[PDB]
C-alpha cells in the first residue's frame, strides 16, 4: 500500500502528459519531471516471463523507483538496475526482506535500511 | 471506442497519403545525398 | 538632460535614463559624453563604458563592439553587442587567450587572416588592460 | 471474422500477411507486428535471436507511433533522434522483403535463401547503426546484408 | 460508409486531435519564452532605429537599386504569416519595378522563397533557411547582414518586411526602410553630426543593418509562435467537432449493424 | 581607416571577432549561459 | 438501400439531390458528382459542352479531395494552385444554383431559365479564370453569368 | 513486356510521391509520372492495335514527352498515331509480325519520335 | 442506445458523480455543471433560487474557461475582473462540498444537514462578494456559511 499509492498517483500524472513524450523538451520543468518519473516507473513495471517475484522483492524495487533513486539512471539501464539490484538484496540483505515479509509493513528502521541499501548500491553502479 | 498508434495511415484518407508523401520526398532527398557521398568515398578510396 | 539608453541585444541596462557623464571607447579614440555633447555617431571598440549616475556613483561595463549615437536633444543611444559587467569576467584567461592569439599570429596564411588574428589580440589586450 | 478468429487458437505459429504492406511493395507482405510463434522465447531460439526480434518489433511500433506526428509536422520538424528511428524503421521495413524463386515471373529478380545467422546479423547490424549511411532502396528485395551493400555500391556507381 | 470505415476515420481524427493539442502546448511554451526574450530586443532594436526617425532621412529620388528583405521562417502551420509577408513583398516589388527600379529579394526562411519561387524567382539575391528551429540570436542577424554586404549588390535603398507582434492574438506586417551611406552622407540633416567621415559612417551603417535584421527576427519569431499557438488551437477545436459528429455516426452505425445481424438470424430461424 | 578595413573586411566581422574574444573570457559558469543568445544557426543556399 | 440501388439500373439520367448541398443553401441541391447521364458523350452534346462538363467535374472532385484537410488544418496550409482550385470550385458550386419560378413564392426571387449556350459560356468563363476578381457570393442564385457580374457590381455599392 | 515494365516501375514510383505538388530528380519523376498518366487515357469504342499502343507508350516512357506540357499530351498521342498509321505502316507491321522491339526497330522508333516531336 | 434513450424519457433530474472531483478532495463529488434538473425553473423553485443557481453555474463556467488561459498564458495574464471571478469560483467550489453524517470516519468532522434557505443565502452572499476577504480553505467542508465564518476566525486567529 505505502509504495503503490505513490506509484499509482505518479503513473496517473504521467498518463495525462504522455502525449508530449515525443516533444518533451521545450516544456516546463514540472512536465519534464513527470515524463522522466513516468518512464522510469514504466520501465520498472516490466517483468520477464515465468519469473514471479515475492512481495518483499516487489516492494523493494518499487520503493527504489518511486523515491527518485532512479532519476539519474538512463531508462535503457533501468531494466538492468532492477535486475542486479534485486540480486544484491536477495543475497546480502535477507534480514531486512524477512522483516518486511513477516511484519507486513515498512517500519521506520526498515525504511532507513532500504534508504541506505538503495543509496549504497546506486552510489556505485555504472 | 479508443484510438491507437499508427492510425492516421491505417485510415488511408487524405492525411494518410499526405503523410506518406511527406515521408517519401524527404527520404528520397536524403537517399540522393547519401548516394552522392558514397560515390565520393568510392572515388577517394580507389587509390 | 541626458536620455541614456545602454542595451545589449540580450539584456538592457539603462532605458531612457538620465545620467551625468558617460565615458565610452570608440574607434576614433575614446571620449566622454556630458549633458549637451555635440551630436555624433561613433562605432565602439573593445573597451569599457563608465557611467556616472546622476550623482557621483560610477559603474563599469565591458563592451566588445557596438555603436554610440549622440543626438541633438541630448539623447545617447549606446548599443553594445556584448556588454558584460566587469565582475563577470576572468583575468588569467584573458592572458592565455592573448598569448595563444599571438602564437597563431605568425601562422598568417594571408593578410586578412592576420587581421582577424590580431583583432583577437586587440580584444584580448583590451580585456587584460581593463582587468589590469 | 469468426472463421479466422477461431482458427487462430489451433496454430502454433501464424504469419498474418497484410494488404497494407503489400501495397507498399514489401513482399512477402508478412506483418511483423501481427505475426507470432510459440517457440519465440529466449530459451528456445537464443537470447541474441530473441533480442534482435524484439528490437525490430519495438522499432517498427515506434515508427507507427511517429507516423501520426509526421502527418501534421512533416519529416523536416522531427527531433534529430526521431529521424534516426524513422530511417532505421524504413531500412528494416525494406530489408524484410525478399525475392522468392517462385516469384521470378513477377519481380523478374532471382530467388535468395538467407540462412538464419545471416538474417540475425543483418538486423542486428541495421539496428546497431552500422548502415545508417546507405540509402533505403539499397535494402529492397535482397538476400543477406552484403547484397544490400553491393546493391548500394551499384546504385552509387550508376548515380 | 461501413462500420470499419467509420472506425478507422474516427481513430485517425482522434490521433490528429491529440497531436494538435500537444503542438499547441509546445507552441505556447515557446511563445512565452520568445516574448520574454523580445522585451529587451524590442528596446534594443527601437534604440538602433532611433537615429533615422530623429534625423529624418528622405531616400534619394534618382536611384534605381533597391533591396527587399522578408523575414519569416521555415515552419508551417502558422496561419497567414508567410502569406502576408510574401504578399506585401510582391506588392512592393511590383510598385518599384513599375516606378522603374532594379529590385532584388532576400528571403529569411524557406516559406517566403517557396511562395515567391513562381514569380520573382530570378530576383533572389540569396535566401537563408534553417530559421525557426531555435530562437534567433544576434549571430543570425550578423550572418545575414554579412552575407548581404559580401554579396556585392551595393543597393541604393532597402526595405524589410516582418510581422510586428502586437498582441497574443494579433500581429501587423511592417516595412522598415534601410538606407545606404550614399543617402546618409547626402542628407542636410547629417551635416550637424560631428566627426562624421565616410568610414565611421560606413561601419555604423553595417551595424545598423545587422541591428534591424535582428529586431525583425525577434518580432517575427514572437508573432510566428503566437500564430502557431492560435492555429493549433483552432485545428484542435475543429478536430473535436469532427470527432463529435463521427462518434454520433459511429453509434448509429453500430446499432444498425447489431439490428441487421439479429434480424438475419431471426429470419433464418423462422424460415426453417 | 582601421587596419582590418584595409583588408576589405566589414565591421560586422570585426564585431564577431571581438564578441568571440570577450565571450571566451567569462567565469566558467557563465559560459554555459553565454553559449545561448549567441552563435548563428542559419544556412545560406547558393542561388 | 435496395430500392434506390435497384432503380439506378433502370434510368438514363439520374439527378441525386443531396441534403448536404441543400444545407449550404444551394438549390436545386443536385450533387454534380452523383448525377450522371447516358448522353454525356462528345458525339451527342458536342466538344465544348463535354469539355466544360468534365472540367467542372474535375475541379469539383479536386475540391472534394481537399475538403477533409481544409476542415481541420484550415485553408492556410494549401499551395497557391490549391487555393485557386478551392476558390474556383466554390464559385462553380454557387453558380450551379438557380432560382426556379415555382419557388417564387418561397423566396420572392424571380424564376430564371438559362439556355444551354449561356450555361456553357458561363462555366467556360468561370473555369478559365475570367472572374477571379469577383466575390463567390456574387454567383449565388443567378441566371446567366452576366447577372452574376451585375450582382457583384451591386455588391461593390 | 519490354515497355510496360518500365512504365509500371515509373508509375509505381510516381504514385508514392504524388500527394503533393523541388529538386531536379523528384521533379522530373513527377513530370514523367504525369506524362504517362495522361498517356494512358483513352476514348470510347476506339481500341488500339497492340503495336500502336507500344509505339505510344515507348514515346511516352523514353523521356521524349517530358518537354511537352501535360495538357497537350493527348494531342500528341492522337496526332502521332495518325502520322505513324500512314507513313510508317511498315514499321508497325514489323513490330506486329516479329513481336518485339528489335534493335533496328528501336533505332527507327527513336528517329521517328525525335523527328515528330520537333515537328509539332 | 435504446436502454438509456428509454430511461432518460422518465428522469426528472440528474446527478453526475465525477472521478475528476473526488481527486480535488471535494465531497460529495457531484459534478456541479453536468448535473441537471427539470424543476430548475423560476416558476417552480422560485425566482431567487433560480437566479442563485444560474449565477453559480455561470461563474463556474467562467472559471472553467479561464482555467485554459491559466494553463497556457499563465496566471499573470488575467485582468482584475477575472482574478476576482477565479477567486469567487474557487470559494464556491469549496462551499459546494459538505461533510456527511455517514462519513464521520472519513473526514474527522461532524456531518451537517444544511437546510435550503441556508444554502441559498450562503451562495447569494458569496456571489455578491461579501466574503472576498476570507481564505478559500475557510469554505472547504463546512455546513452553512456561518460555519465558514467561524472556520476563517479559527484558522486566522
Amino acid at each position: 500500500k505505502q509504495v503503490a499509492g505513490t506509484m499509482k498517483l505518479e503513473l496517473a500524472q504521467y498518463r495525462e502528459v504522455a502525449a508530449f513524450a515525443q516533444f518533451g523538451s521545450d516544456l516546463d520543468a514540472a512536465t519534464q519531471q513527470l515524463l522522466s518519473r513516468g518512464v522510469r516507473l514504466t520501465e520498472l513495471l516490466k517483468q520477464g516471463q515465468y519469473s514471479p517475484m515475492a512481495i518483499e522483492e516487489q516492494v523493494a524495487v518499487i520503493y527504489a523507483g518511486v523515491r527518485g533513486y532512479l532519476d539519474k539512471l538512463e531508462p535503457s539501464k533501468i531494466t538492468k538496475f532492477e535486475n542486479a539490484f534485486l540480486s544484491h538484496v536477495i543475497s546480502q540483505h535477507q534480514a531486512l526482506l524477512g522483516k518486511i515479509r513477516t511484519d507486513g509493513k515498512i517500519s521506520e528502521e526498515s525504511d532507513a535500511k532500504l534508504k541506505e541499501i538503495v543509496t549504497n548500491f546506486l552510489a556505485g553502479f555504472e | 471506442v479508443r484510438s491507437s498508434a499508427g492510425a492516421v495511415r491505417d485510415a488511408g484518407g487524405a492525411f494518410g497519403k499526405r503523410e506518406q508523401a511527406e515521408e517519401e520526398r524527404y527520404f528520397r532527398a536524403r537517399a540522393k545525398e547519401q548516394l552522392a557521398a558514397l560515390k565520393k568515398h568510392h572515388e577517394n578510396e580507389i587509390s | 538632460q541626458m536620455s541614456f539608453t545602454f542595451a545589449s541585444p540580450t539584456q538592457v541596462f539603462f532605458n531612457s535614463a538620465n545620467v551625468r557623464q558617460v565615458d565610452v571607447p570608440t574607434q576614433t579614440g575614446a571620449f566622454g559624453i556630458l549633458a549637451a555633447h555635440v551630436p555624433t555617431l561613433q562605432v565602439l571598440r573593445p573597451g569599457l563604458v563608465v557611467v556616472h549616475a546622476e550623482d557621483g556613483t560610477t559603474s563599469k561595463y565591458f563592451v566588445s563592439s557596438g555603436s554610440v549615437t549622440v543626438n541633438a536633444d541630448s539623447s545617447v543611444q549606446l548599443l553594445a553587442e556584448e556588454a558584460v559587467t566587469l565582475d563577470m569576467l576572468d583575468l588569467g584567461a584573458a592572458k592565455a587567450n592573448l598569448e595563444k592569439a599571438q602564437s597563431e599570429l605568425l601562422g598568417a596564411a594571408d593578410e586578412a587572416t592576420r587581421a582577424e588574428i590580431q583583432i583577437r589580440i586587440e580584444a584580448n589586450e583590451a580585456l587584460v588592460k581593463a582587468l589590469e | 471474422d469468426p472463421a479466422p478468429a477461431t482458427t487462430f487458437a489451433h496454430l502454433d505459429a501464424t504469419t498474418v500477411l497484410s494488404r497494407a504492406i503489400a501495397e507498399l511493395g514489401i513482399y512477402p507482405a508478412v506483418d511483423p507486428l501481427d505475426s507470432t510463434s510459440r517457440i519465440m522465447d529466449p530459451n528456445i531460439v537464443g537470447s541474441e535471436h530473441y533480442d534482435v526480434a524484439r528490437g525490430v518489433q519495438k522499432i517498427l511500433q515506434d515508427y507507427k507511433s511517429l507516423q501520426d506526428i509526421i502527418a501534421i509536422l512533416g519529416m523536416d520538424e522531427l527531433s534529430e533522434e526521431d529521424k534516426l528511428t524513422v530511417s532505421r524503421a524504413r531500412k528494416i521495413q525494406r530489408f524484410l522483403s525478399q525475392p522468392f524463386q517462385v516469384a521470378e515471373v513477377f519481380t523478374g529478380h532471382l530467388g535468395k535463401l538467407v540462412p538464419l545467422k545471416e538474417t540475425i546479423k543483418g538486423f542486428q547490424q541495421i539496428l546497431a547503426g552500422e548502415y545508417d549511411h546507405l540509402p533505403e532502396q539499397a535494402f529492397y528485395m535482397v538476400g543477406p546484408i552484403e547484397e544490400a551493400v553491393a546493391k548500394a555500391d551499384k546504385l552509387a556507381e550508376e548515380h | 460508409a461501413t462500420l470499419k470505415d467509420i472506425t478507422r476515420r474516427l481513430k485517425s481524427i482522434k490521433n490528429i486531435q491529440k497531436i494538435t493539442k500537444s503542438m499547441k502546448m509546445v507552441a505556447a511554451a515557446k511563445y512565452a519564452r520568445a516574448e520574454r526574450e523580445l522585451k529587451p530586443a524590442r528596446v534594443y532594436g527601437v534604440g538602433s532605429l532611433a537615429l533615422y526617425e530623429k534625423a529624418d532621412i528622405k531616400t534619394p529620388e534618382d536611384k534605381k537599386k533597391h533591396l527587399i528583405i522578408g523575414v519569416s521562417s521555415d515552419r508551417g502551420l502558422c496561419g497567414a504569416i508567410h502569406s502576408s509577408v510574401a504578399k506585401q513583398m510582391k506588392s512592393e516589388a511590383a510598385n518599384l519595378a513599375a516606378a522603374g527600379k532594379e529590385v532584388k529579394i532576400i528571403g529569411v526562411g524557406d516559406k517566403i522563397r517557396s511562395i515567391l519561387h513562381r514569380t520573382h524567382s530570378d530576383q533572389f539575391l540569396v535566401t537563408f533557411k534553417e530559421v525557426g528551429r531555435r530562437p534567433p540570436t544576434f549571430g543570425d542577424a550578423s550572418v545575414i547582414a554579412l552575407e548581404l554586404l559580401n554579396s556585392g549588390y551595393e543597393f541604393d535603398e532597402g526595405s524589410i518586411i516582418f510581422n510586428r507582434f502586437r498582441s497574443v492574438i494579433s500581429y501587423k506586417t511592417e516595412e522598415k526602410p534601410i538606407f545606404s551611406l550614399d543617402t546618409i552622407s547626402s542628407a542636410e540633416s547629417m551635416s550637424i553630426y560631428d566627426d562624421i567621415d565616410a568610414d565611421v559612417l560606413r561601419n555604423y551603417q553595417e551595424y545598423s543593418l545587422a541591428n534591424i535584421i535582428y529586431y525583425s527576427l525577434k518580432e517575427s519569431t514572437t508573432s510566428e509562435q503566437s500564430a502557431r499557438m492560435t492555429a493549433m488551437d483552432n485545428a484542435s477545436k475543429n478536430a473535436s467537432e469532427m470527432i463529435d459528429k463521427l462518434t454520433l455516426t459511429f453509434n448509429r452505425t453500430r446499432q444498425a449493424v447489431i439490428t441487421k445481424e439479429l434480424i438475419e438470424i431471426i429470419s433464418g430461424a423462422a424460415a426453417l | 581607416v582601421a587596419y582590418w578595413r584595409q583588408a576589405g573586411l566589414s565591421y560586422i566581422r570585426y564585431s564577431q571577432i571581438c564578441a568571440k574574444a570577450v565571450r571566451d573570457a567569462l567565469k566558467t559558469e557563465f559560459k554555459a549561459n553565454a553559449m545561448k543568445t549567441s552563435g548563428s544557426t542559419i544556412k545560406i543556399v547558393k542561388v
